[PDB]
DNA sequence: ATGCACAGGATGTATATATCTGACACGTGCCTGGAGACTAGGGAGTAATCCCCTTGGCGGTTAAAACGCGGGGGACAGCGCGTACGTGCGTTTAAGCGGTGCTAGAGCTGTCTACGACCAATTGAGCGGCCTGCAGACCGGGATTCTCCAG
DNA sequence: CTGGAGAATCCCGGTCTGCAGGCCGCTCAATTGGTCGTAGACAGCTCTAGCACCGCTTAAACGCACGTACGCGCTGTCCCCCGCGTTTTAACCGCCAAGGGGATTACTCCCTAGTCTCCAGGCACGTGTCAGATATATACATCCTGTGCAT
């Protein structure tokens, strides 16, 4: 049920690797957790608004490509 | 020649929220502004939501789903229970 | 007298952060962030089907946003000049970015 | 003692460490047994000559890269017993006594 | 029959019959449900009342009888969910917040 | 028409700052702050233009102003809308 | 006998108050409508300009510069340090997305 | 006669009738002029060409003979213009550009 | 069904520009939907422009300001210079 | 040297202080002259008795807030010259004498 | 004994060749979406009019900007410490991949019913113009608060 | 701690005025009632892909030992920005005058929507190479610690 424990301190280190961080603390990775938490909370609920919208039970590629160009975010190579 | 505005209805509103209470007219030009936005945002995206299902209508539906992807918590939620109850008592008389 | 080798604090960092800003592949593994995603997406619907592309898009996006808060972070930190990033510093980039 | 994948010890100058055996000699039938089995000197492995006749051990020492790993006959592996990690110590206090009088 | 407005059937304040109007004059669809327009004035009406309210309070601390840009942009400043949906709007001449950081006081 | 970004003058700065919560100011931020705003005006009456000679007009509007604003992520309510 | 001067730091948290409370504009008009008239110079020759598109100018440039500084003075205690540096507002900007 | 595509009258390679008609249907006005469909190729057109000169340019930098997404990031986070305009865009399997701050290195 | 996308314009696009240079599909998806997405923005703008000015109309005209609004720098110059080339070409054939 | 609107430096103990003046007094007539003129002794305005019968002056000091405005006579209202300012030079260096006296 | 400057072993990175695959490019059938032709009517272009509001000038007052200066305290550099990071190795874990199986639900088709556009007459809600009393702005002088320093 | 002193601000009457709010005439957009066509609600069918299970395999995560470099506290110097008094400038207000251009109204005409007919551009699907992947076997380039020079 701890699936948040599943991005594990690796990947968070190798996110910070890409994003040119030489050194990170030991307080860094929980708090990471928690905003790709909130990120994703943000994004999904949008999602499923769609989803509802359209009377669908399945979250489509599209409803995620509409919530986060919706937000701000545009992202390209999904339709 | 003649423009419209919202002045009368925020007027109404306010002496039912507060009737002792006035206003300026600068007040009232962003209480207008702030309507006409709030339109535009809400419109624009029950237009949107009828494109991606492929529906010329705008509908009520599009209107509430409008609503809860561009008001945030407990906004959102108020904001819904009003609209249905205003439907439900014009469909009703 | 035989001495192990191993580089200096700071090398193995340096080395990693040029392989994995050469690279184009997804750094969180699939499986957990898949069931993270399925967990999320429950307190808004039950019973809710995902597709595959749906998932991916999650993923891409997410990853995206983690690598650009941390750029911005990084920055944050060597402005007090330091060389470590500190929750501070994450606190500090999403207040003048607007989440907070 | 000496077995296969059983622990041992091993010297190297004044000091001592924990290795793994992984193949074990027989020189009479010039081969070694080896676990993932009596096989004969491979195409890269080789044993010098001094100690090709004796009762040898190819083994990897613990807390060393897998690079490291030596062909080391019966001359310095010893069985592994609790006299062993103390002859350890007594050569590690010997290393520390040693560098603490080369500094002071 | 007499003219009755759709504004009295729905129990609103705000005009039912020019937002529908707006909605069919703006290129948003090619058709408008009836319900839409009702739905949209109820919206507006619950917005406009929460700001308006606010405001009044606002208006009625500082001790006047009036409600100017300041008090507009106290009560949206100062309610969480009005200063995330309005995060990106200037009002004008509402000035900001009195917030002064810790490290600032004098010690 | 010519140097008018000093009239843009170090106690306005300072004031704005202030209102901002700023207690102390170097003197090197007057110059950062009139280049910055430069680039801000800049921006915005770029569009603003652009939207009063796509209506033939010689005159700019308020309403130009908003609309540029608006484009630019800064709504801006009060100034007829 | 003594010229009863305050601390340094006083009187610039008395502004700081006096100008988070009040409304009005901070920055000269004549100065700032030649400025605009001046940068529009170069865009169109003989623009007119009506007075309460000047007005919202200034109204947007200075709650820009309002914000920008409150960014700035983050940026700047993040440091330690009190006083806001150029370096502060080219971090603030770059963060925010402006560079 | 026969039919001619307005794409070969205009010079263009984009569609001038497939633009024409998604700004038909697209409900942007009452109605489109005839030019406007032309004048829209033309600037997708010129857009794709750039970008994809640019991508191409990078794909033979690594040698490869194919553009990939890797490619068409290089291609518009190196370019100013085509960054800016791209500012809010994710490109999927698009990678960062390699920088590494100063005071990280070793000294 | 059919689905209709810009893969084969951008193709020939590219065999112009790089006369012996391919493109993989992931490549050919993400031009699509830069494609789609300048479109949508140019067309909102002009859009807004109409609306802005009581015209029912979207001419040249209005594309040609909704590319300077929307494109930076020299992007926007050779963008519409590239235009009114299509245009009088389009016109005096 | 005396006059309105004319400089003046006056004592204040062993140091000095200059000033510009406002008022000329007339004791025989008992009656101030000020710019913004001949006048009764004003209903805030006094001088203290020593003072008030000689040849007093109301100075406003260099410096100073526009509070601490005196009436001093002519028994501090030195003539402004260049001897006056050397020895208000004079009393500066002593007072800072004094002060390193004080600190060395 | 300390900062300089080489030698060299270790190690992880880049090059070179070779073999294989599946992803891209090309080829063919077809069908529906665009092109050609034509009509009508309304949106836009043009010309005349007006009168508003934008620009320009000039004089007076004083608020605000500019300037000079002494001094506090804040910036910043150097130093010492200890501990919280990085590195690397042995061990455990679960991710990844391939496979089999089932069915919920996405997607599509056909029918026809109710809902929304459209139009003609009616009229009252809302906009504009006009007026006026009071909420608020502006004074001014006592009252009270806050800051500073000296004891 | 702790009175005083000086400055900044608050407070409470008294006067004046612009505009907020109410009233009024009128007109044009909202309402009502009836027609009609078609968008989508609804029911049914297909078959795609999403969920579930399971067995190997090995890459990755985890735990832990060790050490060193970095974050941080502390101290000292000096310089630069603040508080403040004095002089200077030009912002602001008021008042007026001319005319440019934005708004309005009438008239016309051409250009775009709508409709029909037709045919080829583009799309869906089927094949076949070869660019890229993957694997293994070598040059480089750095990292880093042990050499010497000698100050």
């Amino acid at each position: 049920r701890d699936n948040i424990q599943g991005i594990t301190k690796p990947a968070i280190r190798r996110l910070a690797r890409r994003g040119g961080v030489k050194r990170i603390s030991g307080l860094i990775y929980e708090e990471t957790r928690g905003v790709l938490k909130v990120f994703l909370e943000n994004v999904i609920r949008d999602a499923v608004t769609y989803t509802e919208h359209a009377k669908r039970k399945t979250v489509t590629a599209m409803d995620v490509v509409y919530a986060l160009k919706r937000q701000g975010r545009t992202l390209y190579g999904f339709g | 020649t003649r423009k419209e505005s919202y002045a009368i209805y925020v007027y109404k509103v306010l002496k039912q929220v507060h009737p002792d209470t006035g206003i300026s007219s600068k007040a009232m030009s962003i209480m207008n502004s702030f309507v006409n936005d709030v339109f535009e945002r809400i419109a624009g995206e029950a237009s949107r939501l009828a494109h991606y299902n492929k529906r010329s209508t705008i509908t009520s539906r599009e209107i509430q789903t409008a609503v809860r992807l561009l008001l945030p918590g407990e906004l959102a939620k108020h904001a819904v229970s009003e609209g249905t109850k205003a439907v439900t008592k014009y469909t009703s008389a | 007298v035989k001495k192990p080798h191993r580089y200096r604090p700071g090398t193995v960092a340096l080395r990693e952060i040029r392989r994995y800003q050469k690279s184009t592949e997804l750094l969180i593994r699939k499986l957990p962030f898949q069931r993270l995603v399925r967990e999320i997406a429950q307190d808004f619907k039950t019973d809710l089907r995902f597709q595959s592309s749906a998932v991916m898009a999650l993923q891409e996006a997410s990853e995206a946003y983690l690598v650009a808060l941390f750029e911005d972070t990084n920055l944050c930190a060597i402005h007090a000049k330091r060389v470590t990033i500190m929750p501070k510093d994450i606190q500090l980039a999403r207040r003048i970015r607007g989440e907070r | 003692e000496f077995a296969l994948g059983g622990r041992c010890l091993a010297f190297h100058g004044p000091l001592m460490y924990e290795a793994k055996i992984l193949k074990i000699w027989d020189p009479s039938s010039k081969m070694y047994t080896s676990i993932p089995k009596p096989q004969k000197l491979g195409e890269d492995e080789s044993i010098p000559e001094e100690i090709i006749n004796g009762k040898c051990f190819f083994i990897h020492y613990q807390g060393w890269k897998s690079s490291w790993d030596e062909w080391v006959g019966y001359d310095r592996i010893r069985a592994y017993n609790e006299e062993n990690i103390a002859m350890k110590k007594r050569l590690a206090n010997e290393a520390k006594e040693a560098k603490k009088s080369l500094l002071e | 029959a007499k003219a009755k407005t759709r504004s009295s059937r729905a129990g609103l304040q705000f005009p039912v019959g020019r937002v529908h109007r707006l909605l069919r004059k703006g290129n948003y669809a090619e058709r408008v449900g009836a319900g839409a327009p009702v739905y949209l004035a109820a919206v507006l009406e619950y917005l406009t009342a929460e700001i308006l309210e606010l405001a009044g309070n606002a208006a009625r601390d500082n001790k006047k009888t009036r409600i100017i840009p300041r008090h507009l942009q106290l009560a949206v400043r100062n309610d969480e969910e009005l200063n995330k949906l309005l995060g990106r709007v200037t009002i004008a001449q509402g000035g900001v917040l009195p917030n002064i950081q810790s490290v600032l006081l004098p010690k």
